[PDB]
RNA sequence: AGUAGUAACAAGAGCAAUGUGUCCGUCUCGCCUCUGCUUCUGCU
RNA sequence: GACGGACACA
């Protein structure tokens, strides 16, 4: 039973048994009998090895009571730990590992011993384990409530003194057990599933998770377990109406429509510096003290200009306070000519406050705190309003595809070439250097890299203060002088960005030659002052042009100061593609096409519509365009780009399987009209690029004609 | 040689919070309760490398640093300095501090880097004893198959080579499996005779038994010769439109 | 001439300049504030696409309950969430028609993987819902307070360290009338700012124990958080993911196996594979449907999507479909696999974090939570909010919406997949016995179906039984997003597929760049990118020499270490100026030392410290890779072999970096303190079981026991063998004695 | 105001990064908030 | 084995 055991027993016996029964997975209930058996195998162990010891010199004292024991009991230890145990005996020696986890190691003799307790006969037994246990070196020792004991070859290794008292114990187990009654069934038990079963809680939930002609749980597994299907799809088939269907409609771009773009107001500048219209103060060589300190370089380089004049507002912000604008420059001004140190920080004035958003977020508090406020409205969610494709971002395009006459990439050494595709990746990287380095998009790169360079950095050591952060690229001339160039000043506001998308307010103050008032709607977020004059010497006349300061409110994250940092990852995405068509053409021609396509002048690429129709350029202004592309991939990208790229590339594909000649279907072409129409909303770039794909989708229907 | 650790773990025992960790906790459980965690996780650890080496003392490194870098440079530059802790036996290091020991450290006549990353030195010697022939522009056809990246070693699978592992450097934690093959038994007996009293830690033997012994292998497009030592400079011998004749050395 | 970068599709073939139709170099959109909004959304859409089904109250948790299985057949085509159970039973019996063995290979291999998986095997999750904390946690906190709460409350079977023991503890749970958590409360304190002059409410958090309802303790242990996805391209409009806690994440990843095992094995599966043997598998149907055709038969493919995948999936199909897969097989292994349909289609989705909410006239804003947003008062929602929040007020259980059908994101993917390979399968022409037939391959919701047939009509019909089949078993072809051309060309999963695969390197745009590690871990991932884009992506070898030129540039800007006879001046240029000049061989100097860079194409594969060793001069080689070297991590030298470490292997460039774990105006000391006192035990514990980071120890004994036991062996193994003296065996044996009276006591 | 865009930031908890799959790299320490430690940002 | 990163779909 389990309570002849607790009395008859020890504590430890008892307790190693039931940690051995809770091991392998039962309780002293439901095999009570084996846990006496347990019990049994364990005291016979214990008496095995009890007041056995060896002692200084290398021979057994069979104590009573700094003696080492004769005996290791690998009985009763966790299945791990007693492999952990047999296998430092294993290596202390160099014997052979048993395959089964034994119950004894005796150290005098060096050998593992197998206990066995049995009801039948201790020979049958023996036999039966030492067919179990064939092929080791192992010493099997066994006893029987008859009173009798027989070892491996009777060649015994323990004295008959214990010998005698562990026969005496089991003799004596013998004649309890039959004071009581147990011992017949304990005579006949020699030599398990896997049970997981629903609690009363979770079978009613397990009945309500069934389709709704079914009640029980075990009635819907009964359905399923005997469900020969006969016809049951084509029966549905019949009964579901005909107005289910995905009826194929053809798709001929020559009958598609163009894409809607909406209305509204026209687009405006939304990058974090000015653009094409951009103006750089200068220093040729630069050798000043402190060269290569940014605020010292923009000393240097406002050294040069020697035309200010008492700045006014020429062009206001409509929605804000211009005074503001105009009094952040004065001191802007006035603390640049007066700053001591490495880093400028402004002091917080009224109109910067004003221009940084101080004080302009409510208080967080906690709703505890604040359920008794009668006026508590959510927040609003309110879409983008919708805006007209302007032509200033098509301009800028333009522009952002030409080639400029610095160096504005320099890029760090290389190994050298030994491998024969090593020296004709370097012929046609020197090919993409010089289409690529001089490029517009690539000034763009290094002054969006420079800027969210300085902006982070000083988001992250200037948190409390107003930085100054001058506007700095560095680029080399025809002439391989150095020329460092500020373009204007950033005014960093407070800067505690805990989530990602945490905004830093900062004021951009840009020089300009570029009138505002020509073009106005680009404009709508600028306060423009007029801050000097210049003289320009052209061919026709020189002349004295005004200098403006475009000023306004922007705003950055560390997500997206962390995509302009990785803009130079743009010069991979264009080069790759044209050193792709490049490789295509060599796979056909069977010799390398780097030379003929950058020195063959041909214009074999459209990349541009004028009024004479779709115009051809080199490789190099191909890669310069899609250079461009990417640049303003990363200027301007918002989710508006994202969505819209993604549904009309399956319109491209649509058309593309069209001139394949492979017959072309939609199931709803309206509703992917839909899905790429709701993603162009006020972006400037997604409206530029809707009606770029409209132009194209017009050139596919003019060479159908 | 044994009685550090057991006073040490007398000193856990004797606390209680320790105590009950310890005896209610399981070997297994230990492996949960190994990576709990309860602050909140740093996410983008490139953008905060960016804005971290802008500051003074990026690096973390222990109290022993105290003893073997100066605090200060020649130049003037603060190598380390204390932690923000009250009593926390850790530092804040320089960048410096790594140049420091780079240029004016202590010069140890035995490295370890040639025998532990001796698969790398044998890439480097099949490349710079390579001979390259001529490029020829055709179309490349890539099949995408499952090549080697890693050979292993000829007589074993990985499961085998994992196991010879386990054999050689941790004997005694292997459980109840045995090396059921000569194979195993004879490079387990070389790696055991190899590794004589090795002072490098027994995780990067570990990884060295594992970059020698075991196989790997990946799904990639291949156009030419599909064995391991032309797997390693795939990138070099093919593109999309050329093949570049490459022997290994 | 104004420029248009989309005229270059007038003469290069569109798969092959489809890199330039992905803006992958700038930042990808992220939401802001909460994901409440996009839960109720969802909520909204899968009761309204099942909303023709019957309503129940269910009787353990109170909540709505809808049933749209075997409803009417839709009239439309918008999506329907009305499966019929007959025909997915149909669909896999037939699967397993045409598959023979395949159902019991895969039963039998998800039983021996039962019998063997550890508990900690849920600690693979990433940020799970924790409900003892009514919050997210990471999934090893999540396990092990779940284990805490179970073995406070006399659950203790998940002693012996298997999974299905703990799912046994799961179950049995739900009985429990009154369970006592541990959760977290803060303490509020208004303190001044030392630096900006300033009152701001100081929090410390405490520990606190609550007691949780037995319905209560039954919503929380069914519900699934939610939240935002983020940084996901291509979409206008965001969407919920979701996360579900410790007691629906045992069985979701048994079931998640059986359905791993047999989508392994079916040629229609786009599951488990990936990369380059995924590309090698539609190859391998593009091939063999363009085989088996005669000079008068047409092949037509559909680049297919679906609508609204999760939200028309149910938890009552995929009871159906499990109870059919192990049809045969132990009642046990069938009951323990039908848990996770049946706790799915019990669930409630926690509507995540509320929203904030703003008084103009005292200036403030607060974040009003999920629990709070049913008393408040209609008219303070705006007009979007409260159109969700008056179609979900019959949904809404503390804090929670009931989700009956719907599996929600990515819960159940292999299981799904197996359902549309069931309606792929059905194509086989030997069955279907007509004019058309099909066939193809499906991954989660993503298809490709290869319709073959005599005319254009018969692949009109092979369209449309295919779509009316899907219909059947609540899968929704999405129209506007699928499109059929004559197989040549395809689209599966940004896969372009033009008489083979294109490459579009665009798509590893964001994995260029410096990683943040250390100096030595980020140059051998700059190289192992720029090598694994040449062979994978196509990446030329001009391209690739930039993009080694490109990587460089910014490493030595992010660690500062331009190369020594740089005229720029960081805060490091004068140490590695130093170490340039007295340098003999330069040219062995690391990039991060101010050396050179060593890198071209034809050694992207050797790592820096090999590649440029022959070159080090000695002093420097033994500096740089010094066993002493003070910035990496000394393992103590273990007792079968101040103190003795073992040397070092890493160069001193393999430094870490600090940490801030820190919250702001937050005191975490109280709830931190338990993660350090876990690593002191698991770091003793180590210096008994030296294999232990190599590979995780096994075993039910407690640590202490292991220890103990450990301790005694090796003590008389090395009196065995002359290591110690009788009187060092004699004092640990005594140590161990006085540890177990401790023990003891 | 501005960023932005279905809900936020505009300082005062970061209490909001899932599942499945492929590829790639690394290797046991660190982390702590009234303060206690640092004042940092230079891409020819 | 653990931690991290990139991509894809849900
Ligand atoms: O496991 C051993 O080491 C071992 C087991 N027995 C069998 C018994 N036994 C003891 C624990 C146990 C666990 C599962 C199955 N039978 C088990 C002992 C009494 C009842 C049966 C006999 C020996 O002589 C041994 O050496
Ligand atoms: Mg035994
Ligand atoms: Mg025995
Ligand atoms: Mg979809
Ligand atoms: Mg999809
Ligand atoms: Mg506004
Ligand atoms: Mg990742």
């Amino acid at each position: 039973m389990e309570n002849f055991v607790r009395t008859n027993f020890n504590p430890m016996i008892l307790e190693r048994a039931e940690k051995t029964m809770k091991e392998y997975g039962e309780n002293p209930q439901n095999e009570g009998n084996k846990f006496a058996a347990i019990s049994t195998h364990m005291e016979v162990c214990f008496m095995y090895s009890d007041f056995h010891f060896i002692d200084l010199e290398g021979n057994t004292i069979v104590k009573e009571n700094m003696l080492k024991h004769r005996f290791e009991i690998i009985e009763g230890q966790e299945r791990n730990i007693a492999w952990t145990i047999v296998n430092s005996i294993c290596n202390m020696t160099e014997n052979s590992k048993p395959r089964f986890l034994p119950d004894l190691y005796d150290y005098k003799t060096n050998k593992f011993i197998e206990i066995g307790v049995t009801r039948r006969k201790v020979e049958d037994y023996y036999y039966e384990k030492a067919s179990k246990l064939k092929g080791e070196n192992v010493y099997i020792h066994i006893f029987s409530f008859d009173g009798e004991e027989m070892a491996t070859d009777d060649e015994y290794i323990l004295d008959e003194e214990s010998r005698a008292r562990i026969k005496t114990r089991l003799f004596v187990l013998r004649q309890e057990l039959a004071t009581a009654g147990l011992w017949d069934s304990f005579r006949q038990s020699e030599k398990l599933e896997e049970e997981f079963s629903y609690p009363p809680t979770f079978q009613r939930l397990a009945n309500q998770s069934l389709p709704p002609s079914f009640k029980d749980y075990h009635q819907f597994k009964a359905y399923v377990s005997s469900f020969k299907a006969n016809g049951n799809i084509e029966a549905k088939l019949g009964a579901m109406s005909e107005k289910v269907n995905a009826q194929i409609e053809s798709f001929d771009p020559r009958t598609i429509r163009e894409l809607e773009l909406p209305e509204g107001k026209f687009c405006t500048q939304r990058s974090k510096f000015l653009l094409m219209d951009a103006m750089k103060l200068s220093v040729l060589n630069p050798a000043h003290e402190g060269e290569g300190i940014p605020m010292k370089d923009a000393k240097a380089c406002l050294d040069t200009f020697w035309g200010w004049k008492k700045a006014t507002i020429i062009k206001k912000h409509e929605k804000g306070v211009n005074t503001n604008y105009l009094m952040i420059w004065e001191q802007l001004l006035e603390s640049i000519k007066e700053m001591e140190g490495k880093f400028l920080n402004l002091k917080k004035t009224n109109h910067l406050k004003w221009g940084l958003g101080e004080g302009q977020a409510p208080e967080k508090m906690d709703f505890e705190d604040c359920k008794e406020v009668p006026d508590l409205f959510q927040y609003k969610s309110e879409p983008p309003e919708k805006r007209k494709l302007a032509s200033w971002i098509q301009s800028e395009f333009n522009k952002a595809s030409e080639l400029t006459n610095s160096n504005w990439i320099e890029f760090d050494e290389l190994g050298n070439d030994v491998a024969p595709i090593e020296h004709i990746a370097s012929r046609r990287r020197n090919f993409f250097t010089a289409e690529v380095s001089q490029c517009r998009a690539s000034e763009y790169i290094m002054k969006a890299v420079y800027i969210n360079t300085a902006l982070l950095n000083s988001s992250c050591t200037a948190m409390e203060e107003y930085q100054v952060i001058p506007i700095i690229t560095k680029c080399r001339d025809t002439s391989g002088q150095r020329r460092t160039n500020l373009y204007g000043f950033i005014i960093k506001g407070r800067s505690h960005l805990r989530n990602d998308t945490d905004v830093v307010n900062f004021i951009s103050l840009e020089f300009s030659l570029t009138d505002p008032r020509n073009e106005i709607h680009k404009w709508e977020k600028y306060c423009v002052l007029e801050i000097g004059d210049m003289e320009i010497r052209t061919s026709i006349s020189t002349i004295m042009k005004p200098v403006y300061l475009y000023v306004r409110t922007n705003g950055t994250s560390k997500i997206k100061m962390k995509w302009g940092m990785e803009m130079r990852r743009c010069l991979l995405q264009s080069l790759q593609q044209v050193e792709s068509m490049i490789e295509a053409e060599s796979a056909v021609k069977e010799k390398d096409m780097t030379e003929p396509f950058f020195r063959n002048r041909e214009n074999d690429w459209p990349i541009g519509e004028s009024p004479q129709g779709i115009e051809k350029g080199t490789i190099g202004k191909v890669c310069r365009v899609l250079l461009a592309k990417s640049v303003f991939n990363s200027i301007y990208a918002s989710a508006q780009l994202e969505g819209f790229s993604a549904e009309s590339r399956k319109l491209l594909l649509l058309i593309q399987a069209f001139r394949d000649n492979l017959d072309p279907g939609t199931f709803d072409l309206k509703g992917l009209y839909e899905a790429i129409e709701e993603c162009i909303i006020n972006d400037p770039w997604v409206l530029l690029n809707a009606s770029w794909f409209n132009s194209f989708l017009k050139a596919v229907q003019l060479s159908m004609g | 040689s044994g009685m550090e650790r057991i006073k040490e773990l007398m000193e856990m025992v004797k606390n209680s919070r320790m105590r009950e960790i310890l005896t209610t906790t399981s070997v297994d459980h230990m492996a949960v309760i190994k990576k709990y965690t309860s602050g909140r996780q740093e996410k983008n650890p490139a953008l905060r490398m960016k804005w971290m080496m802008a500051m003074k003392y990026p690096i973390s490194a222990s109290s022993r640093i105290r003893e073997m870098i100066p605090e200060k440079d020649e130049d003037g530059n603060t190598l380390w300095t204390n932690t923000k802790d009250a009593g926390s036996n850790r530092v804040l290091v320089s960048p410096n501090a790594v140049t420091w020991w780079n240029r004016a450290g202590p010069v140890s006549d035995v490295v370890h880097y040639p025998r532990v990353y001796k698969m790398y030195f044998d890439r480097l010697e099949r490349l710079t004893h390579g001979t390259f022939g001529p490029v020829k522009f055709y179309n490349q056809v890539k099949v995408r198959k499952r090549v080697d990246i890693n050979p292993g070693h000829k007589d074993l699978t990985s499961r085998e080579a994992q196991e010879v592992i386990m054999e050689v450097v941790f004997p005694n934690e292997v459980g109840a499996r045995t090396l059921s093959s000569d194979a195993q038994l004879t490079i387990t007996k070389e790696k055991k005779e190899e590794l004589k009293n090795c002072k490098i830690s027994p995780i990067m033997v570990a990884y060295m038994l594992e970059r020698e012994l075991v196989r790997r292998t990946r799904f990639l497009p291949i156009a030419g010769a599909t064995s391991s030592t032309y797997v390693e400079v795939l990138h070099l011998t093919q593109g999309t439109c050329w093949e570049q004749q490459y022997t290994p050395g | 001439m104004d420029v248009n970068p989309m005229l270059i599709f007038l003469k290069v073939p569109v798969q092959n300049a489809i890199s330039t139709t992905f803006p992958y170099t700038g930042d990808p959109p992220y939401s802001h504030g909460t994901g409440t909004g996009y839960t109720m959304d969802t909520v909204i859409r899968t009761h309204d696409y099942s909303s023709r089904g019957i309503w129940k109250t269910n009787s353990e948790t109170g909540a709505q309950q809808l049933n749209p299985i075997d409803g009417p057949l839709p009239e439309d085509n918008e999506p329907s969430g009305y499966a019929q159970t007959d025909c997915v039973l149909e669909l896999i019996e037939g699967l397993d028609r045409s598959h023979p063995g395949l159902f019991e290979t895969a039963c039998q291999e998800t039983i021996d993987a039962i019998q063997q998986t550890r508990v900690d095997k849920l600690t693979q999750g990433r940020q799970t819902y924790d409900w003892t904390l009514n919050r997210n946690q990471p999934a090893a906190t999540a396990l092990a307070n779940t284990i805490e709460v179970f073995r406070k409350n006399g659950y203790k079977l998940n002693e012996s360290g298997r999974l299905i023991d703990f799912l046994k503890d799961v179950l049995l749970s739900f009985e429990n009338d009154s369970m006592e958590v541990t959760t977290h409360f803060q303490k509020k304190k208004r303190i001044r700012d030392n630096h900006s002059k300033k009152m701001i409410t100081q929090r410390t958090i405490g520990k606190k124990r609550v007691k949780l309802t037995k319905k209560n303790y039954l919503i929380r242990a069914l519900t699934l958080n939610t939240m935002t996805k983020d940084a996901e391209r291509g979409k206008l409009k965001r969407r919920a993911i979701a996360t579900p806690g410790m007691q629906i994440r045992g069985f979701v990843y048994f079931v998640e196996l059986l359905a791993r095992n047999i989508c392994e094995r079916l040629e229609q599966s786009g599951l488990p594979v990936g990369g380059n043997e995924k590309k090698a598998k539609l190859a391998n149907v593009i091939k063999k449907m363009m085989a088996k055709s005669t000079d008068e038969e047409l092949s037509y493919t559909i680049t297919g999507d679906n609508t609204k995948w999760n939200e028309n999936q149910n938890p009552r199909i995929f009871l159906a479909m499990v109870l059919r897969i192990t049809a045969g097989q132990p009642e046990w292994f069938r009951d323990l696999l039908a848990v996770a349909p049946i706790m799915f289609s019990n669930k409630v989705a926690r509507l995540g974090r509320g929203y904030m909410f703003e008084s103009k006239s005292m200036h403030l804003r607060t974040q009003i939570s999920a629990e709070n947003l049913s008393d408040i008062n209609l008219r303070y929602f705006n007009e979007d909010t409260k159109k969700k929040i008056e179609k979900i007020r019959h949904l809404m259980v503390e804090g929670t919406a009931s989700l009956s059908p719907g599996m929600m994101m990515g819960m159940f993917n292999m299981l799904s997949t197996v359902l549309g390979v069931s309606v792929l399968n059905l194509g086989q022409r030997e069955i279907l016995k007509r004019t058309y037939w099909w066939d193809g391959l499906q991954s989660s919701d993503d298809f490709a179906l290869i319709i073959n047939g005599h005319f254009k009509e018969d692949i009109q019909q092979g369209v449309n039984h295919f779509y009316r089949t899907c219909k059947l078993v609540g899968i929704n072809m999405s129209q506007k997003k699928s499109y059929i051309n004559k197989t040549g060309t395809f689209e599966f999963t940004s896969f372009f597929y033009r008489y083979g695969f294109v490459a579009n390197f665009s798509m590893e745009l964001p994995s260029f760049g410096v990683a943040g590690n250390n100096e030595s871990a980020d140059m051998s991932i700059g190289t192992t990118v720029i090598k694994t884009n040449m062979i994978n992506n196509d990446l030329g070898p001009a391209t690739a020499q930039m993009a080694i030129q490109l990587f460089i540039k910014d490493y030595r800007y992010t660690y500062r270490c331009h190369r020594g006879d740089t005229n720029l001046e960081t805060r490091r240029t004068k140490s590695i100026k130093r170490l340039w000049t007295e340098t003999i061989s330069k040219a062995g100097l690391l990039v991060a030392d101010g050396g050179p860079n060593p890198y071209n194409l034809r050694n992207l594969h050797i790592p820096e410290v090999c590649l440029k060793w022959s070159l080090m001069d000695p002093d420097y080689r033994g500096r740089l890779c010094n066993p002493n070297n003070p910035f990496v991590h000394h393992m103590e030298v273990e007792s079968t072999n101040k103190s003795l470490e073992y040397d070092a292997v890493a160069t001193t460039h393999s430094w870490t970096p600090k940490r801030n774990r820190s919250i702001l105006n937050t005191n975490q000391r109280g709830i931190l303190e338990d993660e350090r006192i876990y690593q002191k035990c698991c770091q003793v514990f180590e210096k008994f079981f030296p294999s232990s980071t190599y590979r995780r120890p096994i075993g039910m004994a407690s640590m202490l026991d292991a220890m103990l036991s450990r301790a005694r062996i090796d003590a008389r193994i090395d009196l065995e063998s002359g290591r110690i003296s009788s009187q060092d065996f004699s004092e640990i044996t005594n140590t161990c004695k006085a540890i177990e009276a401790l023990k003891r006591q």
